C-alpha cells in the first residue's frame, strides 16, 4: 500500500498502480492520520467531514470514542 | 457513568456520578447527571450524551406542558411514560438509558427504569451505566425494605464510591438528590466526604 | 482523488496596488491530455476575477452558475459587486451542496470597486473562505506553490514585480507536477488596465 | 494487528558544489500532531569525506545508520581503506533493496566529495533507486523547497540570467532561507536547521534556530 | 470498446466512427451508426454505456429539433454542445445519470467549423481534433504529429486513414469498417466507409 | 503482542541538578477496568538505571526478567564493567525494533532514568523502536497533558533542583488524575542519584474538586 | 516513462524519456532510463526503478561471469533469458518491471522486451511504459527497415517527444543510443524544451 | 551422512585414490579419437565377445547431445552415471542458454564433476 | 487549533490561535476563529470549518432577530439551546465544535457545544487538538473568581501550551474578553512566532520571465 | 464462569461454579473447575476449557517432575511461574485465566493470579471469570484482614452465590476448597446450602 | 486471448494457433509462434498466463529430449501427453502452479495420429478436434457440424479456413493471422499461414 512502484509508470491500464518511484508520502500513506471523531464523545456519522474540506479536529490523536 | 435511584417510604434518592469521557479523556469531571423534569419528578442519564440531553428536554416541555392543561401535578408514571414512548418510537437512533424517580401525591416514591430499547419497569431500586456491572452483588446483598431516607443516601453513596472505584468511565465526585413531598434536597459528595474502601494489599 | 482527476493550478497573488491571477492551461483526464488551452480564470467584473481548479465539469458548472447569480445581482443591485460580497456568494453558492459538494477550489482576486484595494482569498469545496494578505493558492501542487511563493513574495510590490513573482513560482511549481503545466496564463489587475499574459512554459 | 511504520517528520536538504558539498536537515522528532523532541539531527557523519541525511520512520533511520557504521567498518577492516562516497551509495542501495518486500522507511541523501574532490550529492528512495544530482530536497518538505532550489540552484524558467557556479557562503545562505520558509509553511520542520559542511578540510557543522511552533 | 474521432479544418470538420456493436465476445451489428443528426449543420457521436447513448442522444436531437420548431432557427454548434453538456452535467448527480463520451461536430455559419470534445464527466473542451475509446491513445500522437490548422479535406481524410491504418495494426480489437462524414457550409455529407477487409 | 490485555498508563520522566526523577501509577487496567491496582510499574535495572514502562504489563515482566538477567550475569562475571542507562537504552531499542520486524512487538513505551559519571540519562523507547533522549519525558496521555507542563518550566528554568522536580512530578501526576480515565490516585516515585535507585510510594496528589459547586 | 527500441538496417536504435514520478509529484527530471549493460548490451527502465536497476545489474554481473568462465561474450537471446528467469522466481510478489534487452551478438542485431510478468518476445519493434501508446502511434507511421541513421535518429526523438508531449508521467529530456556491431554509442540527450523548439517551429 | 576423507594426501606429495582411479581407467578397453577435418571418429575395443551377448546394449559409445559424443574407459557403472548427468547438463543448458553446448563446455562439466569426486567427503 | 474559554469573576475570556492547516501544510498564519454572535456573546469553533462559519452566522442572525423582537440584549442560554437543537437535528454531519461564552443579565456562562447537540455548562473549557495541553495549564492554574488581568494571562498561557505542544496550532493568540461593561477583541493578543529573518537574498528582477502574448486592456 | 481465591492466615480457600456453556445450552452444570496441580495446590481455571485443561495438565507433569527431582515439597510460586511461563509464551494461541492458590511451609498460604496475556501477580484475594464483573463492589467492600478459615469460606460462598444469581454463564453448585498444611477439604454447596438473597419487589 | 485449434484425422494431425503477443490494448508481436517441437512427431501448443506458458512448455520439452538421448527412442504422443499432465497436476496443488491450456498433437507409428485436450487444472481428454480461447466457442460449432471423422487433409484445411473466417467475421479481437502446421508418419510440416488482410 504505502509502498507501491511501478504499476502506473509500466502502462495506463491494470489494476497495479504506482509511479517510478516509491514515496510514501507522495502516495496514499496515512502519515499523521487522526480519526474525525477523535476528542468526540460519540463517533461522527460517515461521510459527515468531506474530502479536501478544512476540518480542526476535535482533539488530539487516542481520544476517540 | 454510574446511576441509582432508590425508594423508600416518603421518597426517592437518586445519586450519580460526574464523569464524562471521550475515550480514554476526561472533558468533564463535575458533569451533572441528575435532572429535573419538574419540582418532583428527575431523570438520570446514561449513553449518548447529546440523545438523553434531547430526550430529557423534549420530555420536560411536554409534562410542563401536560401539567400546566391538567391543572394537576404529573405523575411519575407519566414522566417515566414519556420517556419510554420517545425511547422505542426512536430505539434505532437514539442510544439512552433512563432512571426515573420522583414523588406522587397518589403513588408516593417511585422508580422506573427506562433501558435502552424502550421498555418501562418499576423497580424498588434501579441501576445503570457501564459502572453498575460492578455493583450488582453489592446491591443485591445489601439492599432491604423499609430503609429510612439516611440509609439510602448512605446506600447509594456507598454503591457509587464502589462503583467508581472500580470503573475507569466513573469518577469525580457523588452527587445526590433526596425527592419527597416537602421538597428536593441535593448534595455533592467530594474529597473526603467519598466513602473510603481501603485496598487490599499483601 | 476526486481533486486530481483533471489537475490544475490556480494561484493569485497581492501587490501593492495590483493583484495577480495565474493558471495552468492544461485539460486532461488522468494521465492523458486533451487539449493546452482550457480557461479557468473567469472574469467577474471589470476588476474582479475567480479562479477554479478542481473537477473541470464542477469548474465550468461552478463558473455558469455565479456568472448567472452576479447577473442578477448587478441587475438587482444596479452596481457592481465587492469581492468581499463576491466571496461571500461564493460560499454560500458552494455551502448550498454541501451534502453534494462541488469538486473546486474557487480562488478571487480584485480590487475593491471605488478604493481600488487588493483583495485575493482562496475557499474550500463547501465554501469556507480565507482572505489573505501575500497569496493564495489552489490545485494538485499546492506544496510547490507554498514553497514558491512563501520564498519570492515581498510586501507592496509593483505591478512588474508581482508578474515577475507570481510567474517564477507558478511556472516552478508547475514544472515539478505531473499532472499541471501545458501553459501557464497571468493577469495583472490595476486601477487602470488590465495585462494578461501567456508564459513560455515547458510541454512534457 | 499493528502498524509497524510511522511517520516522524523531518526534511533533509544537500547542495553539491565545485569542492564542497552541504547536508542539511531540522532537528525536530515528532509523532500525529505531538513533539518527541527538540533536539534530534537527522545528519550523521559516517566518514571524513561523507555525510549522510535521514528522514522517515525514526526506528528505521536508527537501524539503517548503525547498520551503515557496522558496515563502513567492515569494509575498512576487509579492504584496508574507508569507503569513497559512491561506493557508500552504491552499498546503501544494495542495502536498501535487500528489504525490498518490508523496506526501510527512510528518505536517504548522501552529501561528500568524489574522488576527484568535486562535491557529490546522492539521493535514494526507501528500496534503494538512487542518482547523483547536485542539489536534492527529502522528507516532509521536500515537495516545498525543491522547485525553489530548482529556481535558484539550477537557474531554471530563468532567462537571461549567467549560470554562475555555487559558491559556499551563496550556498549556505540559500539553505538557511529555504529552510526558514519550510519552517514557515511545513508543519514538521522547526526548532533548528543543523548544516554539515563537506571540504578537504573535514566536516564543519552549523546551527541555526527555527520558529518552534 | 467504441471509437470516435474528429478532424476540423479551416472551413470543414470531418468524423468517423466504427460501426461495430458488440456484446460480450461477439460482435452482433457490422454496419451500426453511431452519429446522430442534430441539425443540418451538427453531428452529434456518442459512445459509452449500452442504453444510455441512444437514450441521452435522442433526448439532445428531439430538443434540439424542437428549438428549431419553435423559433424558425437553428442552434449554433456552441449553443448545442453547451446545452448537451448543461444537461449532462445535471443528469451526472441525479439518479438516472447518463455513462457517454461525446464529440460534436457542426459548421456555423458566422463563427466556422467546430470541435467539442465532452467525456462522462461533463466537461466541454473545443479542440481542432479528438478522439474517444481506447483507440485514441494509439491516434492522437499520429494527429498531434501530422495535423495542421490549414489542413485540406482530402489530406484530412488521409490523415484519419492513416490513424485507422494505425488502429487495424496495432488495437487488439477488431474494428474493421468505419462510417466517415464531413460538414461544411452546405451541410453534412456522407463519404465512403473506410474499411479493411 | 497483537493486543495488549493489561496494560498501564502514562509514565513520567525528568531531569534534574544530579539526576533523573521517574514517576508512573500503580494501576493495570483490563480494558476500561481498574483490576490491578497494586502493581510497580518502576524496575531498578542496577545502582545507577532505573526502568518504568507503559502498555502491556506481561511484557513488562518479560523485559523485566530479561533485563534482570543481564545484569546478574554482568555483575557473575566481576571484571568492573556494568551497564550505563544509555547501554541499556540502546540495548531496549534493538530489542523492541527486533521484535517489530518480526511483525511480534512488545507492546510497551519505555522511560529509562540513569545517573553515571555525574550525567543525568533519560531516554524513551516504544514499541516500534523510536528511541530519543530529552530533559523530560512523558509516555500515553501524559505526552499531552504532562509534557506541555514539564517543557514550559524548562523553558523558563532549563536547570531544576529534587525539590523543584519532584514538585512539578506531583503537579503533572494530578493533572493526569483530573483528565485520564485509566489513571489512578496511587502512584510511586523513583529517583537515581549518586547514592543510587529509589523507590517511593504509594503517593496520593491533593485533589481540589470544588469546581462542582460552580 | 516512454522507452522504444527499433531494429533498422544499420542496428538497433534505443530512446528514453527521464521523467520519475511519486503520484502527481516529479521526483526527477534526469534518471538514466537506458542502462549500460556492458559495451555489448543495453537495458531500459519502466516499471519500478530500484526493481529494474538491481535486476539489470544482476544481469550485468552474470554476463560478465558468463564472459569470464566461457571466454567468450553472451548472446542477447541468453541475457534475456537469463533476466527473464530471475524475474520469473518473484512473480506476485509485487515486482514492477518492464525491460528491452538490445544489443549485437553472432546472430545479428537483438532485440527482446522483458517484464516482470513473465513474457519474453523478440522483436524488430517495442515500446514499453505509460507513455508506449502514443510512441507506437508515431514510431510505426515513420519506420521503415531500411531507413538511414539520421532518419532513425529523428524518428525515435520525435516518438519519444510525442509520447512525452501526450503522457503526463513522460518528460524531462530524451536520451538515444545507438547499437552497433562494434558496440553502442550514445547518441544525444536533448531536452524536450529544445525538441519543442525544434518540431513545433 | 558419512564424511569420511577417503581422498587424502601422502607424504611423497600424491593423491592415492585418484592414482587407483587411473589405474583402474588402465585395465579398461582401449578407445581411440580421432579429430579429422570434417569428421570425427571413435573406435573402442572389445575386450571379449561371448557370441550370446546383445551388442546394442554394451555400446561404450554414446551421444551427449545432437552433436556432441562421447567414449569411455574404465569402470561402465562410473561411467554411465557420468553419462546421465552430462546429458542432463546438456538439456539444463539448451533451457537456460537457448543454444546447444559446446564440446569444451560439456568437457569442462564432466571434468569438473571428477574434480569434486576427488575432493569431497565420503566418497 | 487551540481554542479555550475561562469565567472569571466578572465576565468571559475566550483564547484562540490562529493558524489553519490543510492537511500536514499550514494554510492560513492569521486566521480568526472566535465569531461575532451578539454583543455580548462570542464563540470559538472547531471542526469542520465551513460547517461552525455557517452555524454561527444563522444562530449570530437568528439571535439578532430574537434580540430585536423583544428589544433585550440576548442570552446566552437561548444561543446554546439554538445551536444544541439545530446540531441535533443533524444528528451529528454538521461537524461544528463551538466554545459559547457571554454575559447576560444573568451574569457570565460558558458553554462547549459538540456536533452531535451535547452541551456542558463549565468555568473553563478548551477545544481542538491542542485542547489538553491548554486544559492541564487551566487544571494547574486555574482559580475562581479571577480578575480580568490574570484570566487573560491564564488563557494565553494555554493557548501558548497549545501552540507550542500541538502541529496544529501556531501563529498568534486572540483573545476575546466579555464584561458586562464592555468587550475587548484583542486581535492579536501575543506574537510569541515570527519568520526569521532573511540571510541571503533571491534572484527575482524584471525580464526574468519569458512571455509568449501579452494583451492589454484599458479600463476607463 | 466464576472463580474466587482468598488468603488466610494458615492458608487459602478456593471456590467456583460449575456451569460450562456452549452459547446459551448448559453442556455441564457439575463441572469441577478447581484442579489439584500438586498435594497443596490448586488451579482454577477460565476461559477456553481445552486450553485451561490442556495448561494445567502440562504444569501438573513439569511440577510433579520438579518435586520428585528435588525431594521437595513445591512451592505456589513455583507452579504460578510455570503457568505464568506457559500463559505468556502462548498468549497468542490460549484463552485461558489462572488462578493459583495454595499452601507453602516456607511462604503460607498464597494467591496468585495469572489473567490472560500472561502475567502474575499475587494478591491478598482474587476472582475471576466471566460472573467476576458483578462481584467486585461487594468483594471491595466484604473483604477484611484477619478473617479465619470459616469466614473466607461464607465470604467466598456469598460472592459466589451472587456472581451465579446475576451471570447468565455462572450457575449450578457451589465447589469450595480449604487448603492449610493439614491437607485440603473439598464441599459442595447445592440447594438451599447455597446462601439466599431475596429479590427486591414492589 | 489467444487461440488454438487442431484437428485429427486418419492419419494426420493438423494444428493451427494465432500468432498475436498483446500487452494491455497494444498487439506487441504479429508473429508469434505459439507451438513447441516436443520431438519429430509430436507437437505442444500453450497459451495462458504470461511466463508460465514458456516455462512449463520448456520444461517439458527438455524433459522429452532428455528421455529420447537417455534411451535411444522417442516417447508416443500418449505417454507424452500423460507426462504433461502428471506434471501439470502436481504443479497444481504445488507452490508455483501454472495457468497454461495445451493442445498437444501427435503421430505414432502403431497408434496413429494423436491429439490431446488439457485445461489448466490438468485434465487431460482424446478428442478428434479441440480447440483452446474465447475462439473455441465460436468455432467448436463449425468443427461439430463440418467434421468427419475420414476428412482429408485437403479438407481438413478447408474446414479450418471456415473456423478462422467465422474468427474473422464475429470475434471481437484481432486474430488476422494464424500458423498451420500437420504432422503425419513424415514428420512435422508447416503449411502456409492463413492470413486475413
Amino acid at each position: 500500500g504505502p509502498f507501491v512502484v511501478g504499476g502506473e509508470d509500466l502502462d495506463p491500464f491494470g489494476p497495479r498502480r504506482g509511479g517510478m518511484i516509491v514515496d510514501p508520502l507522495r502516495s496514499g500513506f496515512p502519515r499523521a492520520l487522526i480519526d474525525p471523531s477523535s476528542g468526540l464523545p460519540n463517533r461522527l456519522p460517515p461521510g459527515a467531514v468531506p474530502p479536501g474540506a478544512r476540518f480542526d479536529p476535535f482533539g488530539p490523536i487516542g481520544t476517540s470514542p | 457513568t454510574t446511576i441509582m435511584a432508590v425508594q423508600f417510604d416518603g421518597g426517592v434518592v437518586l445519586g450519580a456520578d460526574s464523569r464524562t469521557t471521550t475515550g480514554s479523556y476526561i472533558a468533564n469531571r463535575v458533569t451533572d447527571k441528575l435532572t429535573p423534569i419538574h419540582d418532583r419528578i428527575f431523570c438520570c442519564r446514561s449513553g449518548s450524551a447529546a440523545d438523553t440531553q434531547a430526550v430529557a428536554d423534549a420530555v420536560t416541555y411536554q409534562l410542563g406542558f401536560h401539567s400546566i392543561e391538567l391543572n394537576e401535578p404529573p405523575l411519575v408514571h407519566t414522566a417515566a411514560s414519556l420517556f419510554k414512548e420517545m425511547c422505542y418510537r426512536y430505539r434505532e437512533d437514539l442510544m439512552a438509558g433512563i432512571i426515573i424517580a420522583g414523588w406522587d401525591p397518589q403513588e408516593g416514591g417511585q422508580v422506573y427504569s427506562v433501558p435502552m430499547g424502550g421498555m418501562m419497569v418499576r423497580q424498588p431500586f434501579a441501576i445503570g451505566g457501564s459502572g453498575s456491572s460492578y455493583i450488582y452483588g453489592y446491591v443485591d446483598a445489601t439492599y432491604r425494605e423499609g430503609m429510612t431516607k439516611e440509609e439510602c443516601l448512605q446506600f447509594t453513596a456507598n454503591a457509587l464510591a464502589l462503583a467508581m472505584e472500580r470503573d475507569g468511565s466513573s469518577g469525580g465526585v457523588i452527587r445526590l438528590a433526596a425527592i419527597a413531598e416537602p421538597g428536593v434536597e441535593r448534595q455533592v459528595l467530594l474529597g473526603d466526604q467519598i466513602p473510603k474502601f481501603t485496598i487490599a494489599t499483601l | 482523488s476526486i481533486m486530481s482527476y483533471n489537475g490544475g493550478a490556480v494561484m493569485a497573488m497581492k501587490g501593492k496596488n495590483c493583484v495577480a491571477i495565474a493558471a495552468d492551461r492544461r485539460f486532461g483526464i488522468q494521465a492523458q491530455m486533451v487539449t493546452t488551452d482550457f480557461q479557468k480564470i473567469f472574469p467577474m467584473g471589470d476588476r474582479l476575477y475567480i479562479g477554479l481548479a478542481g473537477l473541470a465539469t464542477d469548474v465550468q458548472t461552478v463558473a455558469q452558475r455565479l456568472k448567472f447569480r452576479l447577473n442578477l445581482y448587478e441587475l438587482k443591485e444596479g452596481r457592481q459587486i465587492k469581492p468581499y460580497t463576491l466571496m461571500s456568494m461564493v460560499a454560500n453558492l458552494l455551502y448550498e451542496k454541501r451534502f453534494g459538494p462541488y469538486y473546486t477550489e474557487p480562488v478571487i482576486a480584485g480590487l475593491d470597486p471605488k478604493t481600488f484595494k487588493p483583495f485575493i482569498c482562496s475557499l474550500d469545496l463547501i465554501g469556507c473562505p480565507m482572505v489573505t494578505d501575500d497569496f493564495v493558492v489552489s490545485g494538485t501542487c499546492t506544496e510547490q506553490m507554498y514553497g514558491m511563493c512563501e520564498s519570492l513574495w515581498e510586501p507592496n510590490m509593483d505591478p512588474e514585480h508581482l508578474f515577475e513573482t507570481i510567474s517564477q513560482a507558478m511556472l516552478n511549481a508547475v514544472d515539478r507536477d505531473a499532472v499541471s503545466g501545458m501553459g501557464v496564463i497571468v493577469h495583472i489587475i490595476e486601477k487602470d488596465k488590465i495585462t494578461t499574459r501567456t508564459l513560455k512554459a515547458r510541454m512534457d | 494487528r499493528f502498524s509497524p511504520y510511522a511517520f516522524n517528520g523531518g526534511t533533509v536538504l544537500a547542495i553539491a558544489g565545485e569542492d564542497f558539498s552541504i547536508v542539511a536537515s531540522d532537528t525536530r522528532l515528532s509523532e500525529g500532531f505531538s513533539i518527541h523532541t527538540r533536539d534530534s539531527p537527522k545528519c550523521y557523519k559516517l566518514t571524513d569525506k561523507t555525510v549522510i541525511g535521514c528522514s522517515g520512520f525514526h526506528g528505521d533511520c536508527l537501524t539503517l545508520t548503525k547498520i551503515i557504521e557496522a558496515r563502513l567498518k567492515m569494509y575498512k577492516h576487509s579492504n584496508n581503506k574507508a569507503m569513497t562516497t559512491g561506493a557508500i551509495a552504491a552499498m546503501l542501495s544494495t542495502i536498501l533493496y535487500s528489504r525490498r518486500f518490508f523496506p526501510y522507511y527512510v528518505y536517504n541523501i548522501i552529501g561528500g566529495l568524489d574522488e576527484e574532490g568535486k562535491g557529490a550529492v546522492y539521493s535514494f528512495d526507501p528500496v534503494g533507486s538512487y542518482q547523483r544530482d547536485s542539489f536534492k530536497a527529502g522528507g516532509s518538505a521536500s515537495a516545498m523547497l525543491q522547485p525553489l532550489l530548482d529556481n535558484q540552484v539550477g537557474f531554471k524558467n530563468m532567462q537571461n540570467v549567467e549560470h554562475v557556479p555555487l559558491s559556499l557562503d551563496r550556498a549556505m545562505r540559500l539553505v538557511k532561507d529555504v529552510f526558514i520558509s519550510a519552517a514557515e509553511r511545513d508543519v514538521y520542520t522547526g526548532d533548528a536547521l543543523k548544516v554539515c559542511i563537506v571540504t578537504k578540510e573535514g566536516i564543519r557543522g552549523e546551527t541555526v534556530p527555527l520558529r518552534k511552533d | 470498446m467504441e471509437y470516435l474521432i474528429g478532424i476540423q479544418g479551416p472551413d470543414y470538420v470531418l468524423v468517423a466512427s466504427d460501426r461495430v456493436a458488440a456484446s460480450n465476445i461477439v460482435q452482433m451489428k457490422d454496419d451500426h451508426d453511431k452519429m446522430f443528426k442534430m441539425s443540418e449543420k451538427i453531428l452529434l457521436l456518442c459512445v459509452g454505456e449500452a442504453g444510455d447513448t441512444v437514450q441521452f442522444a435522442e433526448y439532445i436531437q428531439k430538443n434540439v429539433q424542437l428549438y428549431k420548431m419553435r423559433n424558425g432557427y437553428e442552434l449554433s454548434p456552441t449553443a448545442a454542445a453547451n446545452f448537451t453538456r448543461r444537461n449532462l452535467a445535471d443528469y451526472l448527480r441525479s439518479r438516472t445519470p447518463y455513462h457517454v463520451n461525446l464529440l460534436l461536430a457542426g459548421y456555423d455559419e458566422h463563427e466556422g467549423p467546430a470541435l467539442y470534445y465532452m467525456d462522462y464527466l461533463a466537461a466541454l473542451a473545443k479542440a481542432p481534433f479528438a478522439a474517444h475509446g481506447y483507440g485514441a491513445f494509439l491516434t492522437l500522437s499520429i494527429l498531434d504529429r501530422y495535423y495542421t490548422p490549414t489542413i485540406s479535406r482530402e489530406k484530412a481524410v488521409e490523415l484519419l486513414r492513416k490513424c485507422l491504418e494505425e488502429l487495424q495494426k496495432r488495437f487488439i480489437l477488431n474494428l474493421p469498417t468505419f462510417s466517415v462524414r464531413i460538414i461544411d457550409r452546405n451541410g453534412i455529407h456522407d463519404l465512403d466507409n473506410i474499411s479493411f477487409p | 503482542t497483537q493486543n495488549p490485555m493489561v496494560t498501564g498508563t502514562s509514565v513520567l520522566g525528568l531531569k534534574f541538578e544530579g539526576g533523573v526523577v521517574i514517576a508512573a501509577d500503580m494501576l493495570g487496567s483490563y480494558g476500561s477496568l481498574a483490576r490491578f491496582r497494586n502493581i510497580s510499574r518502576i524496575m531498578r535495572v542496577n545502582n545507577s538505571t532505573m526502568l518504568g514502562a507503559s502498555g502491556d504489563y506481561a511484557d513488562f515482566q518479560y523485559l523485566k526478567q530479561v533485563l534482570g538477567q543481564m545484569v546478574i550475569d554482568e555483575e557473575l562475571l566481576g571484571d568492573g564493567h556494568s551497564y550505563s542507562p544509555k547501554a541499556i537504552h540502546s540495548w531496549l531499542t534493538r530489542a523492541m525494533y527486533s521484535r517489530r520486524s518480526k511483525m511480534n512487538p512488545l507492546w510497551n513505551t519505555m522511560v529509562i532514568g540513569g545517573y553515571a559519571d555525574g550525567e543525568s540519562f533519560l531516554g524513551y523507547v516504544d514499541m516500534l523502536g523510536v528511541a530519543y533522549e530529552a530533559p523530560s519525558l512523558a509516555t500515553g496521555y501524559g505526552a499531552y497533558l504532562a509534557q506541555p507542563l514539564l517543557r514550559e518550566v524548562l523553558e523558563k528554568q532549563p536547570v531544576l533542583s529534587q525539590t523543584e522536580a519532584r514538585e512539578l512530578v506531583e503537579r503533572c501526576m494530578r493533572v493526569l488524575y483530573y483528565r485520564d480515565a485509566r489513571s489512578y490516585n496511587r502512584f510511586q516515585i523513583a529517583t537515581v542519584t549518586e547514592k543510587g535507585v529509589e523507590i517511593e510510594g504509594p503517593l496520593s496528589a491533593e485533589t481540589n474538586w470544588d469546581i462542582a459547586h460552580m | 516513462t516512454t522507452t522504444l527500441a527499433f531494429k533498422f538496417r544499420h542496428g538497433v536504435i534505443v530512446a528514453a524519456d527521464s521523467r520519475a514520478t511519486a503520484g502527481a509529484y516529479i521526483a526527477s527530471q534526469t534518471v538514466k532510463k537506458v542502462i549500460e549493460i556492458n559495451p555489448y548490451l543495453l537495458g531500459t527502465m519502466a516499471g519500478g526503478a530500484a526493481d529494474c536497476s538491481f535486476w539489470e545489474r544482476l544481469l550485468a554481473r552474470q554476463c560478465r561471469i558468463y564472459e569470464l568462465r566461457n571466454k567468450e561474450r553472451i548472446s542477447v537471446a541468453a541475457a534475456s533469458k537469463l533476466l527473464a528467469n530471475m524475474v520469473y522466481q518473484y512473480k506476485g510478489m509485487g515486482l514492477s518491471m518492464g525491460t528491452m534487452i538490445c544489443g549485437w551478438d553472432k546472430r545479428g542485431p537483438g532485440l527482446y522486451y522483458v517484464d516482470s510478468e513473465g513474457n519474453r518476445i523478440s522483436g524488430a519493434t517495442f515500446s514499453v511504459g505509460s507513455g508506449s501508446v502514443y510512441a507506437y502511434g508515431v514510431m510505426d507511421r515513420g519506420y521503415s527497415y531500411d531507413l538511414e541513421v539520421e532518419e532513425a535518429y529523428d524518428l525515435a526523438r520525435r516518438a519519444i517527444y510525442q509520447a512525452t508531449y501526450r503522457d503526463a508521467y513522460s518528460g524531462g529530456s530524451v536520451s538515444l543510443y545507438h547499437v552497433r556491431e562494434d558496440g553502442w554509442i550514445r547518441v544525444s540527450s536533448d531536452n524536450v524544451a529544445d525538441l519543442h523548439d525544434k518540431y513545433s517551429g | 551422512s558419512y564424511d569420511r576423507a577417503i581422498t587424502v594426501f601422502s607424504p611423497d606429495g600424491h593423491l592415492f585414490q585418484v592414482e587407483y582411479a587411473q589405474e583402474a581407467v588402465k585395465k579398461g578397453s582401449t578407445a581411440v579419437g580421432v579429430r579429422g577435418k570434417d569428421i570425427v571418429v571413435l573406435g573402442v575395443e572389445k575386450k571379449s565377445v561371448a557370441k550370446l551377448q546383445d551388442e546394442r546394449t554394451v555400446r561404450k559409445i554414446c551421444a551427449l547431445d545432437d552433436n556432441v559424443c562421447m567414449a569411455f574407459a574404465g569402470l561402465t557403472a562410473d561411467a554411465r552415471i557420468v553419462i546421465n548427468r552430462a546429458r542432463v547438463e546438456c538439456q539444463s543448458h539448451r533451457l537456460t542458454v537457448e543454444d546447444p553446448v559446446t564440446v569444451e563446455y560439456i568437457t569442462r562439466y564432466i571434468a569438473s564433476l571428477k574434480q569434486r569426486y576427488t575432493q569431497s567427503n565420503g566418497r | 487549533t487551540t481554542i479555550a474559554g475561562v469565567v472569571y469573576k466578572d465576565g468571559i475570556v475566550l483564547g484562540a490561535d490562529t493558524r489553519a492547516t490543510e492537511g500536514m501544510v499550514v494554510a492560513d498564519k492569521n486566521c480568526s476563529k472566535i465569531h461575532f454572535i451578539s454583543p455580548n456573546i462570542y464563540c470559538c469553533g472547531a471542526g469542520t470549518a465551513a460547517d461552525t462559519d455557517m452555524t454561527t452566522q444563522l444562530i449570530s442572525s437568528n439571535l439578532e432577530l430574537h434580540s430585536l423582537s423583544t428589544g433585550r440584549l440576548p442570552r446566552v442560554v437561548t444561543a446554546n439551546r439554538m445551536l444544541k437543537q439545530m446540531l441535533f437535528r443533524y444528528q451529528g454531519y454538521i461537524g461544528a465544535a463551538l466554545v459559547l461564552g457571554g454575559v447576560d443579565v444573568t451574569g457570565p456562562h460558558l458553554y462547549s457545544i459538540y456536533p452531535h447537540g451535547s452541551t456542558d455548562k463549565l468555568p473553563y473549557v478548551t477545544m481542538g487538538s491542542g485542547s489538553l495541553a491548554a486544559m492541564a495549564v487551566f487544571e494547574d492554574k486555574f482559580r475562581p473568581d479571577m480578575e480580568e488581568e490574570e484570566a487573560k494571562k491564564l488563557v494565553s498561557e494555554a493557548i501558548a501550551a497549545g501552540i507550542f505542544n500541538d502541529l496544529g496550532s501556531g501563529s498568534n493568540i486572540d483573545l476575546c474578553v466579555i464584561s458586562k461593561s464592555k468587550l475587548d477583541f484583542l486581535r492579536p493578543y501575543s506574537v510569541p512566532n515570527k519568520k526569521g529573518t532573511r540571510f541571503g537574498r533571491y534572484r527575482c528582477e524584471k525580464g526574468t520571465n519569458a512571455v509568449l502574448t501579452e494583451k492589454v486592456t484599458t479600463l476607463e
